[PDB]
C-alpha cells in the first residue's frame, strides 16, 4: 500500500529518488526488500579505501569488529577519499541487511597489489561469502609483471578453493583488454584473473558506459552511469544519467550535488567502481535467499550460475565481449530461485 | 623493499630464517607465498643471495 523506496534515508528528500535509478532497477522498485534483504551473517568483504563507519545508512551493516588498515596497521577508522563509501553504498542499496567489512589498502597515493592479496586472503579466512576489490592496476607482463600476476593468480585461486566470489571492477580507460594485451602487453590486475568476475558498466540507457573497459574477461554489467550518453562528444552532461553514492557524512560533497541539493553523505557519480558492488550485492543477496530455503550453503559456481542465467543479454547474442553475459538484475536473480 | 613469491609455499619458514639473520624484515602471506621484504639495501642483495642457494624463489624490484 506504500509505494516502495530505498534503503537509504536520503535525509527525507523525496527527489533523491531519481537519482536512485539504478537501484530501482535493480531491486524491480525496492520490492526484492521484502522477497530478501539479505542476512547479517552473509558479509561482504569491501577491499577499498576503508569506510565511512557511521554513516546513516551504513553502520547498521558494518562489521561491529570494524576492519583493518593495512596501509597503517591499524583498524579502519575512517575513510579520507570517500571511494569506499561510495562503493560501500551499491553494495548495500541492493542488499541493505548483508554485513560489509572493510579491508582498507587504498588512500590518496593509491595501493599496493600486495596488499590487496593480504586482504583477499585474510577475508577468506575470516569467514567472507563474497569479496568486491573496485580497483585495479594496468600490469605490463614483464618479467617482474609475470611474477605479480602469479602471485595474484593464486590469491584468487585460494578465494576460489574456499567457494568465495570475487567481484572486481573491469576498469575506466574505454579501451579493449584484449587490443590492450597484444599491443601494450598489459592486463588489468585483478580484474583479468582467473576466478575473479569481471564488471564493467552500463548506462539507463542499456548502452555501455563510454569509460567501461570490454573484452573476453568481462562476465558482467551493471549499471554505473556516466556523465551523459553523448557527453564525451558534445559537452552537455545529463544529471540523470549519472547514479548518487554514499559518500562520507563529514565531507564535503560537490559543486554538481550542492547545485542539485544533495545534502552531505551522498554524491552523484559514475564508474565500473559502482557497477562491481551491485553484482556482489546481487551475489549476497543470493546466497542469503538460498541459505534461507536450504540452510546450507551454495558453492561458488551455483551463485555464479544464478547471476549468469538470470543477466539480461545485451549487445550481440551471447556472451559478447561489451557486456559479457549481461547485465545483472537482482529481482531477476531471486525471481530465478 | 622488494618483493618476493616462492615457488613453494612450505618453504616460507626458511625465508623468515634467511631474512633474520640478514636484519631484514620479511612480511609473508603464508597461502600464496609471497613476501614483501624491507630492510637496509646493500643487504637485501646478499639476503635474495643466500635465500637463493636453499629455496626457490623470483624477487620483484
Amino acid at each position: 500500500v506504500i509505494s516502495g523506496s530505498p534503503a537509504w534515508g536520503l535525509d527525507g528528500i523525496l527527489e533523491l529518488k531519481e537519482y536512485l535509478w539504478f537501484a530501482a532497477k535493480q531491486t524491480d522498485s525496492y520490492r526484492t526488500y521484502q522477497i530478501e534483504r539479505g542476512h547479517p551473517d552473509v558479509k561482504v568483504a569491501l577491499i577499498d579505501s576503508g569506510l565511512d563507519l557511521d554513516h546513516p545508512d551504513l553502520k547498521a551493516s558494518v562489521n561491529t569488529n570494524g576492519g583493518w588498515n593495512y596501509i597503517d596497521g591499524k583498524p579502519v577508522s575512517g575513510d579520507p577519499t570517500g571511494h569506499g563509501t561510495q562503493t560501500a553504498g551499491m553494495i548495500n542499496i541492493i542488499a541493505p541487511d548483508v554485513t560489509i567489512t572493510p579491508y582498507q589498502v587504498l588512500d590518496e597515493k593509491g595501493g599496493d597489489s600486495y596488499n590487496i592479496m593480504k586482504a583477499m586472503v585474510d577475508a577468506v579466512n575470516d569467514g567472507h561469502e563474497v569479496i568486491n576489490i573496485s580497483t585495479g592496476s594496468y600490469t605490463s607482463l614483464d618479467r617482474e609483471g609475470k611474477v605479480l600476476m602469479k602471485a595474484y593468480q593464486r590469491a584468487a585461486n585460494y578465494a576460489a578453493k574456499h567457494q568465495v566470489l570475487v567481484f572486481s571492477s573491469a576498469g575506466n580507460k574505454g579501451v579493449n583488454l584484449d587490443e590492450m594485451r597484444k599491443t601494450e602487453n598489459k592486463v588489468h590486475l585483478p580484474s583479468a584473473l582467473k576466478h575473479v568476475v569481471s564488471v564493467g558498466s552500463n548506462m539507463k540507457s542499456n548502452n555501455i558506459s563510454p569509460y567501461s573497459n570490454q573484452g573476453r574477461e568481462i562476465e558482467f554489467t551493471a549499471p554505473g552511469g556516466y556523465l551523459g550518453e553523448t557527453y564525451d562528444q558534445d559537452g552537455m552532461v545529463r544529471v540523470t544519467d549519472l547514479v548518487l553514492t554514499t559518500y562520507p557524512k563529514g565531507k564535503d560533497n560537490t559543486a554538481l550535488d550542492q547545485m542539485l541539493n544533495i545534502p552531505k553523505g551522498y554524491s552523484l557519480s559514475y564508474g565500473t567502481s559502482l557497477a562491481a558492488p551491485q553484482v556482489a550485492g546481487t551475489a549476497a543477496l543470493v546466497i542469503s535467499e538460498y541459505r534461507e530455503r536450504h540452510h546450507r550453503k551454495p558453492s561458488a559456481k551455483q551463485v555464479h550460475h544464478i547471476l549468469r542465467k538470470s543477466a539480461l543479454d545485451l549487445g550481440k547474442p551471447g556472451k559478447d565481449v561489451i557486456y559479457g553475459y549481461g547485465e545483472v538484475r537482482a529481482y531477476q536473480a531471486l525471481k530465478m530461485m | 623493499e622488494q618483493y618476493l613469491l616462492l615457488e613453494h609455499v612450505k618453504d616460507k619458514s626458511k625465508l623468515l630464517d634467511t631474512a633474520e639473520q640478514f636484519h631484514i624484515h620479511a612480511d609473508v602471506i603464508e597461502e600464496i607465498g609471497f613476501a614483501k621484504v624491507t630492510g637496509e639495501k646493500q643487504k637485501l642483495a646478499p639476503f635474495t643471495k643466500k635465500l637463493a642457494e636453499k629455496v626457490g624463489a623470483d624477487v620483484i624490484e
